[PDB]
């Protein structure tokens, strides 16, 4: 709900006293999957066959 | 004041969390289908039951061989106070130590031991001098061609006398030939001043 | 993903001129440095993406339930009364130019307070400024004196704890007992660790408390 | 790519000081051995030396890797056949016989080709080939001085090789033939990320 | 322990609570070097300024006193001291005492030892002269008042002389400020092997926790990340033990520098 | 506490604790430091 | 570990460099005994007969 009921829960614990306390590990989130690769060419000679 | 006596309690916290989490890592299957050795043998037979029982025994080895040198580091840093907790009765209680801020700030005149859970209190009594006053001081008196040092205190003017008053407070004596000593001649210090010496 | 190498991070132009034989790098750590796009030829830089622990300002539920939190090592432009200072990006309390005393150390001389009410961020105070009129002839003597108690807590001893090896581990079963007798004497490293720890904490009361011989009344 | 930063690696590498044998041509073609590796060394005052046969088997039962190179194109072909019984390339001076006979290849890599070293590799699916060019300017033993050969090309190939031989051409010549062996090595790389010292620590 | 990957978290969980163990240690390490630092530096109540004019009876504190010459103010012997000594999962936290911090702090001790000798240690800052004070110093240490008064120049030019050899000394001998180069080196390297454990395998198939994930089946990738986890773990288990130790180690060496702090700064120690 | 895992009693008990303080008291605020020696 | 076993030599690498972590604080704590025999019985600097 709030940081002060994170707080209470990593403590165990309904009185918070006076301090910093850490309760949980912030990072951002990828947005897209990017695949990379090289030129596609060198297309094998299925145009001569068929 | 909150939060004085806060070196013993965060002691018997760590303690008590050390235990608190060794309990709770019984319950914690690493691996195993159950945390219970009762639910696994009475539900598998024993040549695949050892597989599990295998899992909880080398987890709970890990547990209690970190528990074991977490209380061996503790039990060092414990030694540690100790010894200095011992030392400062030593010298603060069974003697007058001369070491600057070691028995309480200030001079210190004498302490007293407090017994408390797990640990001691010291009630350092000091001497901290108040109400400080500036006067003009010489490091020597040039009298009939020769210099005087002051023997104990030190030389201070109230601007139209000299007098000489011990260091750590404000006793303005005569200065005569008792307590301060010759030495030298007349032209040998920089700050020296022109001043009569009773005998 | 680049011609196999998957991980997650920020891609940036940079100009480390790789080889024409090497495509990607990596630095004193084995650890990703940069990889050469397959496609245009182009070098990028690899970093990864901003990570920290969260550390939330409270300063008593007794008192108030406004919190201010701390994202550790962060830019405040990647996450109100938002503040940047070194140690991350502060929200939730605003920074002002007066000086107090450190009550909630939050890192890089910065510390929070409570005071009128919200919580704010301050620059620590070291002390108040004295300037010592020193002289070539000038000196102080004391007057008066007065007689200070001051309290000092030093721990002797903890708990003497005592684990049973072999019932913590398998608890009144015999199938656990006898696999837990190949691993070898950890059961009794453990113990005598424990009756060491035991017996120091004796002897460490013993030595700061009985100093004497005799019981003075 | 590292950047002023030491690494190790226990690879194959030629070791420092090792007793490499100096083969001059009168063609001096035995068909050296092939354990794991072969350092190889050009230095004269031509181009006489322009291919190189690796296999196991070469008597026409067994693939065999061929390097056969002229002043235009390099023509890398894996088939298996005995050319005749070794190589021979007698060059309007142009012309090229050495084997008479062709069977079922797999390979036609043709992409592209005064000390010229060449170190070969023969990992469990990619025939490595390292090359390097370096100006000598003295007429001595190999010169002191460290450079570091760049990978050519891959050549994925999975055929067995134990047994070499130098593709020399005619109407004097010398090569440097080593064996590298897998030991520990100390590599240094500059900002710019080329290796400019060595340490053999064996 | 995991990394870039979301799934072997679930694997970890059945460890149970080590990484809230090895986060409360790291915590503790993290405010005991600040404890350590307060009862080392922070012993002064009040910051004490130094007169405009020095005139220290002869005396040249040139080599010690700050200069608002050159920046973060301070000393040239605490110029040469600064001078002369990439996120994989860990981070390193900033002190609470920046440098600009202990460099007043230090400042402040040293204008109050020569202006106020120990009165200031002990109370209320007197106001003395230096000659005064080293009188007093040499009354303590069993030499009478006069050897000083009589040879207040030669004593000068000898405490200046061994004041200008210090940086000489501290700087032809890179070995002298080993004490702290060691422990940073033992800091750095203690990082760079923590990170470079995430290379090794502990008898897996690859040190890539997505290549595994996108190679094996599950019955046998899940065991390969059984195997990775119980290997980073024993790994942050040795390092946050040797980080234990040299906590230990430095908080020790740190109690010995704020009692020698107080014993020979504030005052004058006869040990 | 029902795991193997017990806490053992101290040795000396807070009263023998408080009596050795006590102890203590009377002798620095009677003898002085000469007790010590 | 191993006991001249070279099956057992080849997998003992892939745990890292826990040996060298071994090694080296076993050979800290081999100086640090000399330190402190150094520091506490050389005091002084000339052997006063
Ligand atoms: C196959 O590889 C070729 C070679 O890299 C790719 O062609 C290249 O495409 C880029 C992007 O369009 C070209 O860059 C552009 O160049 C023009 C000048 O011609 C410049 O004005 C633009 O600002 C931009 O930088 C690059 O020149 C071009 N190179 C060649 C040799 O044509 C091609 O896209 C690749 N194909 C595939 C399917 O990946
Ligand atoms: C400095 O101290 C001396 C000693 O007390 C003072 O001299 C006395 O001053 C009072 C006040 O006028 C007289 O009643 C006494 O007779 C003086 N005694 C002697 C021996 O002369 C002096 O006045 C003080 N000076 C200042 C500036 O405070
Ligand atoms: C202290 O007394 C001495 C001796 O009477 C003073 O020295 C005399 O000073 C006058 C004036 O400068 C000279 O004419 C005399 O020749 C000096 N006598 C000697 C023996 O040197 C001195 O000035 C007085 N005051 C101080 C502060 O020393
Ligand atoms: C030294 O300080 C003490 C207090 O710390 C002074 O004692 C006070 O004196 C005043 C004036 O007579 C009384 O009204 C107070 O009741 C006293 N306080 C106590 C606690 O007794 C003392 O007078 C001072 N002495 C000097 C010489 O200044
Ligand atoms: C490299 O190997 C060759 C051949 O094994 C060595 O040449 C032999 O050296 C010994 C010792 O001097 C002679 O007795 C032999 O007659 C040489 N020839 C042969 C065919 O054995 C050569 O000495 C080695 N070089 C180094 C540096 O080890
Ligand atoms: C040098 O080698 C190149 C190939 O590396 C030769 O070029 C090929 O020659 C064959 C004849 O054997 C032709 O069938 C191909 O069409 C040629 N390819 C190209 C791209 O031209 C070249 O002929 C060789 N030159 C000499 C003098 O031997
Ligand atoms: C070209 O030669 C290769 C080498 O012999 C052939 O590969 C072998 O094919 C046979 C077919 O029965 C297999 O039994 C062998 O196992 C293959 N060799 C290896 C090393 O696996 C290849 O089939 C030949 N190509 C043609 C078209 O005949
Ligand atoms: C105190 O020491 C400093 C440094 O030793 C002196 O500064 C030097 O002064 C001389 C003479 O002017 C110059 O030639 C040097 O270049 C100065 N060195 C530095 C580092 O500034 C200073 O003069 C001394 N104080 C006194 C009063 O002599
Ligand atoms: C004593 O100190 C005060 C404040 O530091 C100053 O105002 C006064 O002038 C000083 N008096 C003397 C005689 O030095
Ligand atoms: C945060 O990002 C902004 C814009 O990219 C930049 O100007 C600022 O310096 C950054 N802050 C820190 C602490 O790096
Ligand atoms: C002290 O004496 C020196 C010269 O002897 C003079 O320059 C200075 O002004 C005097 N006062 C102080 C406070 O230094
Ligand atoms: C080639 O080497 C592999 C690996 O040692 C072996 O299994 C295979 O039998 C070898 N083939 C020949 C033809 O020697
Ligand atoms: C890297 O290459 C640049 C090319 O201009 C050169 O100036 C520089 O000296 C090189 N650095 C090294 C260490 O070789």
């Amino acid at each position: 709900l709030d940081p002060l009921s994170e707080t209470k829960c990593t403590l165990k614990s309904f009185t918070v006293e006076k301090g910093i306390y850490q309760t949980s590990n912030f990072r951002v989130q990828p947005t897209e999957s990017i695949v990379r690769f090289p030129n596609i060419t060198n297309l094998c000679p299925f145009h001569e066959v068929f | 004041t909150p939060s004085a006596l806060g070196k013993l309690q965060d002691v018997v916290n760590h303690n008590a969390q050390a235990l608190n989490t060794l309990v709770k890592q019984l319950s914690s299957k690493f691996g195993a289908i159950s945390s219970v050795l009762n639910d696994i043998l009475s539900r598998l037979d024993p040549p695949e039951a050892e597989v599990q029982i295998d899992r909880l025994i080398t987890g709970r080895l890990q547990s209690l061989q970190t528990y074991v040198t977490q209380q061996l580091i503790r039990a060092a840093e414990i030694r540690a106070s100790a010894n200095l907790a011992a030392t400062k009765m030593s010298e603060c209680v069974l003697g007058q130590s001369k070491r600057v801020d070691f028995c309480g700030k200030g001079y210190h005149l004498m302490s007293f031991p407090q017994s408390a859970p797990h640990g001691v209190v010291f009630l350092h009594v000091t001497y901290v001098p108040a109400q400080e006053k500036n006067f003009t001081t010489a490091p020597a008196i040039c009298h009939d061609g020769k210099a005087h040092f002051p023997r104990e205190g030190v030389f201070v003017s109230n601007g139209t006398h000299w007098f000489v008053t011990q260091r750590n407070f404000y006793e303005p004596q005569i200065i005569t030939t008792d307590n301060t000593f010759v030495s030298g001649n007349c032209d040998v210090v920089i700050g020296i001043v022109n001043n009569t010496v009773y005998d | 993903n680049f011609n196999g190498l998957t991980g997650t991070g920020v891609l940036t132009e940079s100009n480390k001129k790789f080889l024409p034989f090497q495509q990607f790098g990596r630095d004193i750590a084995d650890t990703t440095d940069a990889v050469r796009d397959p496609q245009t030829l182009e070098i990028l830089d690899i970093t990864p993406c901003s990570f920290g622990g969260v550390s939330v300002i409270t300063p008593g539920t007794n008192t108030s339930n406004q919190v201010a939190v701390l994202y550790q090592g962060v830019n405040c432009t990647e996450v109100s009364n938002v503040f940047q200072t070194r140690a991350g990006c502060l929200i939730g309390a605003e920074y002002v130019n007066n000086s107090y005393e450190c009550d909630i150390p939050i890192g890089a001389g910065i510390c929070a307070s409570y005071q009128t009410q919200s919580i704010i961020a301050y620059t620590m105070s070291l002390g108040a400024e004295n300037s010592v009129a020193y002289s070539n002839n000038s000196i102080a003597i004391p007057t008066n004196f007065t007689i200070s108690v001051t309290t000092e807590i030093l721990p002797v001893s903890m708990t003497k704890t005592s684990v049973d090896c072999t019932m913590y581990i398998c608890g009144d079963s015999t199938e656990c007992s006898n696999l837990l007798l190949q691993y070898g004497s950890f059961c009794t490293q453990l113990k005598r660790a424990l009756t060491g720890i035991a017996v120091e904490q004796d002897k460490n009361t013993q030595e700061v408390f009985a100093q004497v011989k005799q019981i003075y009344k | 790519f590292r950047s002023s930063v030491l690494h190790s690696t226990h690879d194959l590498f030629l070791p420092f000081f090792s007793n490499v044998t100096w083969f001059h041509a009168r063609f001096d073609n035995p068909a050296l051995p092939f354990n794991d590796g072969v350092y190889f060394a050009s230095t004269e005052k031509s181009n006489i030396i322009r291919g190189w046969i690796f296999g196991t088997t070469l008597d026409s039962k067994t693939q065999s890797l061929l390097i056969v190179n002229n002043a235009t194109n390099v023509v890398i072909k894996v088939c298996e056949f005995q050319f005749c019984n070794d190589p021979f390339l007698d060059v309007m001076e142009s012309e090229f016989r050495v084997y008479s006979s062709a069977n079922n290849c797999t390979f036609e890599y043709v992409s592209q080709p005064n000390l010229r070293e060449f170190v070969f590799k023969n990992i469990d699916g990619y025939f490595k080939i390292y090359s390097k060019h370096t100006p000598i300017n003295l007429e001595r033993d190999l010169p002191q001085g460290f450079s570091a050969l760049e990978p050519l090309v891959d050549l994925p190939i999975g055929i067995n090789i134990t047994r070499f031989q130098t593709l020399l051409a005619l109407h004097a010549a010398a090569y440097y033939v080593g064996y590298l062996q897998p030991r520990t090595f100390l590599l240094k790389y500059n900002e710019n990320g080329t290796i400019t010292d060595a340490v053999d620590c064996a | 322990i995991c990394g870039d990957s979301t799934e072997c978290s679930n694997l970890l969980l059945q460890y149970g609570s080590f990484c809230t163990q090895l986060k409360r240690a790291l915590t503790g390490i993290a405010v005991e070097q600040d404890k350590n630092t307060q009862e080392v530096f922070a012993q002064v109540k009040q910051i004490y300024k130094t007169p405009p004019i020095k005139y220290f009876g002869g005396f040249n504190f040139s080599q010690i006193l700050p200069d608002p010459s050159k920046p973060s103010k301070r000393s040239p012997i605490e110029d040469l001291l600064f001078n002369k000594v990439k996120f994989n999962g860990l981070t390193v936290l900033p002190p609470l005492l920046t440098d600009e911090m202990i460099a007043q702090y230090t400042s402040a001790l040293l204008a109050g030892t020569i202006t106020s000798g120990w009165t200031f240690g002990a109370g209320p800052a007197l106001q003395i002269p230096f000659p005064m004070q080293m009188a007093y110093r040499f009354n303590g240490i069993g030499v009478t008042q006069n050897v000083l008064y009589e040879n207040q120049k030669l004593i000068a030019n000898q405490f200046n002389s061994a004041i200008g050899k210090i940086q000489d000394s501290l700087s032809s001998t890179p070995s002298a400020l080993g004490k702290l180069q060691d422990v940073v080196n033992h800091n750095a390297q203690a990082l760079n092997t923590l990170v470079k454990q995430l290379s090794s395998k502990f008898g897996a198939i690859s040190s890539v926790l997505n290549d595994i994930l996108s190679r094996l089946d599950p019955p046998e990738a899940e065991v390969q990340i059984d195997r990775l986890i119980t290997g980073r773990l024993q790994s942050l288990q040795t390092y946050v033990t040797q980080q234990l130790i040299r906590a230990a180690e430095i908080r020790a060496s740190a109690n010995l520098a704020a009692t020698k702090m107080s014993e020979c700064v504030l005052g004058q120690s006869k040990r």
